[PDB]
């Protein structure tokens, strides 16, 4: 049974530059043009996903 | 690598504070973590599928929008 | 445009971990991770609102996992 408002609030809202931004690793290696889904590509996916029992 | 523990006790209080929540039980932290894991798994699995069908390995923001709309969520901005 | 709920580095590393369960050589767009983060924060803030009501109904200030589970059940998530 914990409480959420009062002393110690300020501390929860501190800025941590190190954690407040996204890492290079995991993200796309370069700014290359990415192929966006057509109606066919979207449907064949949507059909398969429903067909997942 | 157990990266669900990255949805820390501070981050769970900040979300509940924003939710209007006055006080919180202890069991909530591992409950909230589980609710997030499941939502993220179901949304990512659908997103990865759109990436595969469009014959690429890069998850775009629109693969995320299509996955969300299927899972009943609609994000403004696209 | 700034919002401090879930921290950005631990969020990314969780999305990266969950995508690994489904597919290898997956890269995300900065835009893609940002989409999933706005989506998760919006889902959890909104669910924290609904779980808050369930507590008030049982006439309690302190939110319990029975409130999270009820809110989710009525939404048709179980």
């Amino acid at each position: 049974g914990e409480e959420l408002i009062g002393d110690g609030m300020e501390r929860d809202y501190r800025a941590i530059p190190e954690l407040d931004a996204y890492e290079a690793e995991g993200l796309a290696l370069d700014d290359e043009d990415v192929e966006e889904l057509t109606a066919s590509q979207r449907e064949a996916a949507e059909r398969a996903m429903r067909q997942r029992d | 690598r157990d990266n669900i523990q990255g949805i820390t006790k501070p981050a769970i209080r900040r979300l509940a504070r924003r939710g209007g929540v006055k006080r919180i039980s202890g069991l909530i932290y591992e409950e909230t973590r589980g609710v997030l894991k499941v939502f993220l798994e179901n949304v990512i699995r659908d997103a990865v599928t759109y990436t595969e069908h469009a014959k690429r390995k890069t998850v775009t923001a629109m693969d995320v929008v299509y996955a969300l709309k299927r899972q009943g969520r609609t994000l403004y901005g696209f | 445009s700034t919002e401090l709920l879930i921290r950005k580095l631990p969020f990314q590393r969780l999305v990266r971990e969950i995508a690994q369960d489904f597919k290898t050589d997956l890269r995300f767009q900065s835009s893609a991770v940002m989409a999933l983060q706005e989506a998760s924060e919006a889902y959890l803030v909104g669910l924290f609102e609904d779980t808050n009501l369930c507590a008030i109904h049982a006439k309690r200030v302190t939110i319990m996992p029975k409130d999270i589970q009820l809110a989710r059940r009525i939404r048709g998530e179980r």
